[PDB]
């Protein structure tokens, strides 16, 4: 029982339910209420269902009977029903035992969309057997299903499997408890700070902590095997393992690693500070949230001219924020078949839930929630359904398990007015065209790792480029790099030819000022004046 | 002895259509 | 001799080390893991495009490790009798555990784990549940490790990916230039070559081949040599003379020919039709020709200098000008001369009547392009697929808007963005969206103007390069006389 | 034949394919011709039927895998190759693709000679004019 | 019949076609009339349903293939000739496409005579007038 | 019924229709009333589903065949009916069941076991 | 009840429905309770089975096959008001539905349930019946 | 609001069908100007959609007798841009013109579940803010 951790309330409830009808039923008869027999367990996979059931079986010592879900069938004519009947008969006749059915969904699919007469038979036989619940038997049933919705509702009826226990994702304290429990047999170095590791394992749930520990041990073992009793996993080893791993549930939607720092995003200082405050304060000052009593905003929409850096800010948030992040592309959600689209949106938002904190970055929102003006004309006839599903799943998120969805569109005019309403996505950040100081900051942030000649005055370039967007600055820098590379290649070719018949190791060690001067002859503003006018008009209107 | 069977029936699709506006 | 040793796999040293560690250390040095205290992972999932070496890795592990090895083909588990597949799985797992500490290899598990929520088969859902229970549960495993191989990991059931069931997922992906050299040296250590052969040039000139593709290249080269020397020698079913049978040798011309024929298996579905153009075939346009040539050849041939300066290269380019000036001709020249792979797609080719399949096609094309990178993608008449958003009152569910949004996200988004070159060719760029025209997607806007007198003379010389002519005839008068003509004229 | 292998029982199409390949390999160095593979290989990604996915995976594994093939060459014919799973269009499974396309004038003349060698003909008939005037005939 | 063959099961419709053709060929040199092929042959390019593609492929393999046909002829009927897979319209499977269209007024007179001969009518009615009058009425 | 016989299983609605025709032809000369034929007659060109074209061909096969049995149909819009269906031998007679005296007759026949000017929009 | 109509014998559900209807017509002018109609009536459009369609047709022809000398009525309870066949909601079978959207019945249920335990000496179940609003059964 | 006549009209039609189904009821039309816009003359697709919406609203509000006792409540900031065809007698004739005490009540209803400082009065904010609103 002590082995299972992080589930204090649920474990106490299960312990009471399993012990009171099994330890002393005299008090149960005295009070008169008969405690239930069937017990269901629900929650994400790996939360601790099987571990908890085995711990209850050991701590109690009652006789046990495991019914493997898919292992109830047989080859000979009519043996599954007899198998289940004899299992329950032996469980009752032997002692006040406990019967545990693993993966109940494998046996009790449903009574509607369920073909296979043999299956239906087995389902009805199990329903009847659980119906015949005699308290004198003193046997309780423990059910453990990772799919609580796709269960035959008849089994939920009173008299059989009546008490559910939603064993949900462990919290910070539960994560610390699990880390301490798992790290006790391992020889951890002195410098390890399990409290810090648990405060940092934001989205990890259950098995993920064990995975982190195992990975850290493996990394340390290789680190000292390549180079006996002097063996200990250090804090840097555990940090490396945590960085390598990702939360188990969100494994499928794991985005590829693109690096970006908060100093890489030149300019937009106040906007980045506000975004950091908005994303970190609700996650770091829960005492402040409780004292204020005001629900934090659960959405944000960046709008502005193209290339201003919306995707760059989103990448920076995904990299620097200490929470999970799932990127979504506009048309990516749409699907050919009927229903698949809304099913995929629901699956995405469900995955975003159960792993809080999370940050769903919806890029190019003009594809998911566009202004569905045309309705008389018949087409796909599903865009409205998708928009309604997104609205219901953005307005329906509970206050607990804060999941902030960041939207990003280039033309907000096509975004439907509905999604831009209070509650669903309130804050609207506008990313304007960079000013001279912002342009200098962007250029210095983009040329951080580029070796440059000592006498380069980027301030002149910034002062000259006045209506140029960040993409224009990137183009200028890339053109300068290309011209310098061409000059270096020509010099190296000449030197190689001469030696075959002379520059230094680097014929062009640094990008020449003349190189940038010639590169800037072919630069122009990316966004025109009509687009700038339309964006300014939208900003002032809203 | 009984036996199972494998059967795939159909699905549904949702086409799109372009119109002409006067 | 035919047994594949652990050295046969090439280009995947990191994954090889990871799998070797997981398979050997808990058996060669159990004491180390008892000293550290916890048990090691006991589950691995290999994933990547086909023809990369996952099954080769399984063969290597089976050959090298002296422990018991049990093999499970994917659909092989299924059977006709009701509830018999689960019995087969139980029999396999019990035999594996009972006999010895063992390695099970479960090939193509993708077909057996249909995610249990989109699937509708009863036998299938019971096989998934039986797998889950055998893999994890009361008395889950005892000194048994499971390796699985898949091509589409996103189809696997989420419950199977959690720690405890499949702890490590290794990505057996496309090799790099050094990987291609290692693969070539691996595959050519047994076949006898002519000493003139240069494997480094071949590895450099191969751009997207993975494993079996390189093997195909080698095989085809050998066959070309056999059909180069089996001509002088008669059929002679009874015997082939020793003088020819030995001293065959495989010249570099055979390798060049086989490279000129073969293309990466991934791109086999979108292989462009053969066309014979050359750079001298394009008259005029000298500056644009050299600019394009250098802008394509520099990132692929000189990566060290780009990494020295620590800046990414330019990717996109847009030709625009009056019709009949040589845009498609330049694209053909790039396709035939430049080393990078070519995917030529027309403007309205990718659209479809169904809902979302236009953007699905776009995503598939760009996924293939970045998969077999470096590649050049030619978008002819960009004003067909990339129009301004919100222009049309009546529309087919805003399909064009979703298409342009998908293009925007695929050309610039949350992707690795290693090396894909987008070339656009439209003669009316006014319909092109400003987002597309923005730098970072299509940054170089090249105008292809009408030829002047010397360019018209150059074009005429280019177009008359394969025609016999009157020696007395001169073209200078014709050039002096045409002043507004085009190349088509 | 293409759809000859499919059966109603669950797990029988793959059994038929396994039996076929085992028979082919157990006897002698054999040749396997599979006609109309476009019905068996529905790309295993656009299709939604589980039995189709399972059959495609069975064929892929039987064709390539551990101890994959021992001196048996497999021939396939299709009218549309683009609608086939890319995993089958790889070296080791289908090494080389020959394109049997539209014949030219010489090919049409050859076909005419082949098809008019057992039937009786008059002396006024010349085949060269027929092959010249015949333009888009597929043979 | 057109739709009578195809079934919901996996690989049963193909069995229906195989059973029909095998029974015919084993029976005797025979004629096989298939009605409403447009329901069986959706061209394999606009037919999302996979059972349709398998049915078309099985039919193609039955008519065409190794020793496909022997002393048995086939006749087809479709209101919409265009709605059919192009591979079927090739020689060897469906060589000649004959149109049974609207007859001429003389054909109308023939039809009237054939209908009229069994039934009994007054002597005043003359068929020639009625036939000339009815121009578009067919069959 | 129209929407009752239609299903998503391939070859099951046609099997049910064939079973119904065999039961109508087995016992006696009977009368078949197939209701709402416009849902299972999409004119074979405007529809996208294969089962609708398949069941129209099934009706044309079972209808044209018959041994002393007459079929009756029912629809609201007769323009969504296949021309082959509206042919001689299948639906050779078309009856228009579309006033005040008829409404009074309906009132008289409805008040037999147990108003004509005010209920001007009652269908019957 | 709803899902208690299936039997091992194929088609036995129609025989059970006919047996119940003929027993209710044979004994007395009475009332039939069909609990959980959402299992018997799968709305006929989203379902794909054939014995469900057969048992729905049997229930339709048994609700329709009631003459004047039967003098029996039927009562049916359901949870969702949307997953019902319109052919079952047609004029002739089910037309008079009630919309049950009290404190006295709640106090009666409380005094029925909690009277079999050593409860207390200072309890007032009127306050529990007043403060309990939406509970049922 | 939809493309034009038809879908938008059917939306207003089935809104009034739900209203007449759940009799008696109150149909709170927020931002009446945005819907009506004083159809007048616009000569475009938006003008045609506005005219069809106004005609649907007039023909689905003027058909309300003493039965079914529905009640439509409208609210706006700009009364200039409302249609005089909808401000006519017989359809919608009442005109309620709409403070400090309401602002104090709004601040006290907004500050219900809030740990306020005890030494704080909101009458100064009520007297300082005159033409404000509940959103601000
Ligand atoms: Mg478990
Ligand atoms: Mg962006
Ligand atoms: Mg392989
Ligand atoms: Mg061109
Ligand atoms: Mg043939």
């Amino acid at each position: 029982y002590d082995d299972i951790g992080g589930c204090r309330k649920q474990m106490a409830q299960i312990r009471e339910m399993v012990e009171l009808p099994l330890r002393h039923p005299q008090l149960f008869k005295a009070i008169g209420i008969k405690p239930p027999r069937g017990v269901l367990m629900y929650g994400p996979p790996g939360t601790g269902k099987t571990l908890m059931a085995r711990a209850v079986a050991n701590e109690t010592g009652a006789f046990f009977f495991l019914i493997n879900g898919p292992e109830v069938m047989s080859k000979m004519a009519g043996e599954s029903e007899s198998n289940l009947r004899k299992a329950f008969e032996e469980a009752e006749k032997n002692a006040p035992a406990i019967i545990f059915i693993d993966e109940i969904d494998s046996i009790a699919p449903k009574r509607d969309k369920t073909n296979g007469e043999v299956e239906r038979r087995v389902v009805s036989q199990l329903l009847t057997l659980m119906d015949g619940m005699k308290a004198r038997s003193n046997v309780v049933v423990i059910a453990a299903t990772n799919r609580p919705n796709s269960i035959d509702p008849a089994l939920r009826r009173f008299g059989r499997f009546d008490r559910e226990v939603d064993i949900g994702i462990p919290d910070a304290t539960g994560r610390l408890e699990v880390l301490r429990i798992h790290t006790k047999n391992m020889k951890l170095a002195d410098d390890v700070d399990l409290e810090a590791l648990a405060a940092e394992t934001h989205g990890y749930v259950g098995a993920d902590i064990a995975s982190l520990c195992s990975e850290a041990a493996m990394q340390q073992i290789r680190e000292k095997m390549d180079l006996l009793d002097s063996l200990g996993v250090t804090m840097d080893n555990f940090r490396f393992a945590l960085g390598n791993s990702n939360p188990s549930a969100l494994r499928e939607t794991v985005v590829e690693s693109v690096n970006v720092t908060w100093d890489d995003v030149g300019g937009l200082d106040e906007i980045k500070e506000e975004l950091k405050e908005t994303v970190e304060y609700p996650v770091l000052h829960p005492d402040q949230y409780t004292k204020f009593g005001l629900s934090p905003s659960k959405g944000v929409l960046f709008y502005g001219p193209p290339g201003t850096g919306k995707t760059l800010l989103a990448k920076a948030v995904a990299t620097e924020v200490s929470a999970n992040f799932i990127s979504v592309k506009g048309p990516e959600l749409l699907s050919m078949w009927y229903g698949e689209s809304e099913s995929n949106i629901r699956d995405i938002f469900d995955k975003a839930r159960a792993a809080a904190p999370t940050v769903v970055f919806l890029d190019e929102l003009d594809s998911i929630a566009k202004a569905r003006g045309g309705s008389l004309g018949d087409a796909g006839g599903a865009s409205d359904r998708v928009v309604n599903q997104l609205l219901t799943e953005m307005d329906g998120m509970n206050a607990k398990k804060n999941v902030f969805v960041i939207g990003a569109t280039n033309r907000p005019d096509q975004i439907d007015p509905a999604i831009l309403r209070p509650g669903r996505l309130d804050q609207l950040i506008y990313v304007p065209l960079p000013d001279e100081n912002a342009r200098l900051s962007i250029l210095n942030a983009q040329l951080r790792k580029t070796p440059l000649e000592p006498g380069l005055e980027l301030t002149a370039i910034a002062k000259a480029t006045q209506g140029f967007s960040g993409a224009d600055l990137l183009y200028i820098v890339q053109r300068a790099a290309k011209y310098a590379i061409k000059d270096s290649i020509e010099a190296h070719r000449q030197h190689e030819a001469e030696k075959e018949v002379e520059p230094e190791v680097d014929p062009v060690p640094y990008i020449t000022k003349e190189h940038f001067a010639e590169a800037m002859k072919t630069a122009k503003r990316s966004v025109s004046d009509a687009e700038l006018r339309r964006y300014e008009a939208y900003s002032q209107q809203m | 002895a009984a036996a199972a069977a494998a059967a795939a029936a159909a699905a549904a699709a949702v086409a799109v259509a372009v119109a002409v506006a006067a | 001799m035919n047994e594949v040793g652990y050295d046969d796999i090439g280009g995947c040293r990191k994954q090889m080390a990871q799998i070797r560690e997981m398979v050997e250390l808990p058996l060669r040095h159990p004491q180390l893991f008892k000293a550290i205290g916890i048990k090691p992972p006991r589950g691995v999932l290999m994933y990547g495009p086909p023809g990369t070496g996952k099954t080769l890795m399984a063969r290597a592990v089976a050959n090298e490790t002296g422990a018991f090895f049990f093999l499970i083909n994917g659909p092989e588990v299924m059977s006709k009798m009701a509830g018999e597949s689960e019995s087969n799985l139980r029999k396999a797992f019990e035999e594996a555990e009972k006999n010895a500490p063992a390695i099970i290899f479960i090939d193509e598990i993708d077909s057996i784990a249909p995610k249990r929520d989109k699937t509708n088969g009863e036998v299938e859902r019971r096989v998934v549940s039986q797998l889950l229970t055998l893999m994890d549960g009361m008395k889950a495993r005892s000194n048994v490790v499971v390796i699985a191989a898949t091509n589409r990991p996103n189809s696997i059931d989420p419950a199977l990916r959690r720690f405890g069931r499949f702890d490590r997922e290794v990505d057996i992906g496309i090799p790099d230039a050094t990987g291609r050299l290692e693969v070539l040296r691996i595959h050519t250590k047994n076949m006898k070559l002519a000493d003139d052969v240069d494997l480094e040039a071949l590895a450099a000139e191969t751009h997207g081949y993975v494993g079996a593709d390189i093997a195909s290249l080698c095989s085809e080269a050998a066959m070309q040599q056999i059909r180069e020397k089996m001509d002088l020698i008669d059929l002679d079913e009874d015997e082939i003379d020793a003088e020819v049978l030995d001293s065959l040798g495989v010249t570099m011309d055979n390798f060049r020919f086989a490279l000129g024929n073969s293309n990466p298996s991934a791109l086999r579905e979108t292989v462009v039709e053969s066309v014979n153009v050359t750079w001298d075939d394009v008259g005029g346009l000298d500056e644009i020709k050299e600019e394009l040539k250098e802008t394509v050849e520099y990132p692929v041939l000189h990566p060290d200098q780009y990494t020295k300066f620590g800046l990414s290269p330019s990717k996109g380019v847009l030709f625009y000008g009056p019709p009949g000036t040589g845009k498609t001709l330049l694209a053909k020249a790039v396709a035939t001369e430049v080393s990078a792979n070519f995917i030529s797609v027309k403007g309205p080719e990718l659209l479809s009547m169904w809902y979302g399949e236009s953007e699905s096609n776009i995503r598939d094309i760009f996924d293939k392009a970045r998969a077999a990178a470096p590649t050049v993608v030619f978008l002819d008449e960009l004003d067909s697929i990339a129009k301004a958003r919100g222009g049309s009152l009546g529309d087919a569910g805003g399909a064009s808007d979703r298409v342009v949004n998908q293009l925007l996200t695929e050309m610039d988004g949350m992707n690795a963005k290693k090396n894909v070159f987008v070339i656009g060719a439209t003669n009316r760029p006014d319909q092109i969206d400003p987002a597309i025209l923005r730098p970072g997607r299509l940054d170089q806007l090249i105008y292809v103007p009408l030829p002047d007198e010397n360019a018209r003379l150059s074009i005429l010389n280019a177009q008359l390069r394969k025609t016999p002519l009157e020696p007395g005839l001169e073209l200078t008068a014709i050039a002096k006389a045409t002043q507004g003509f085009s190349g088509a004229d």
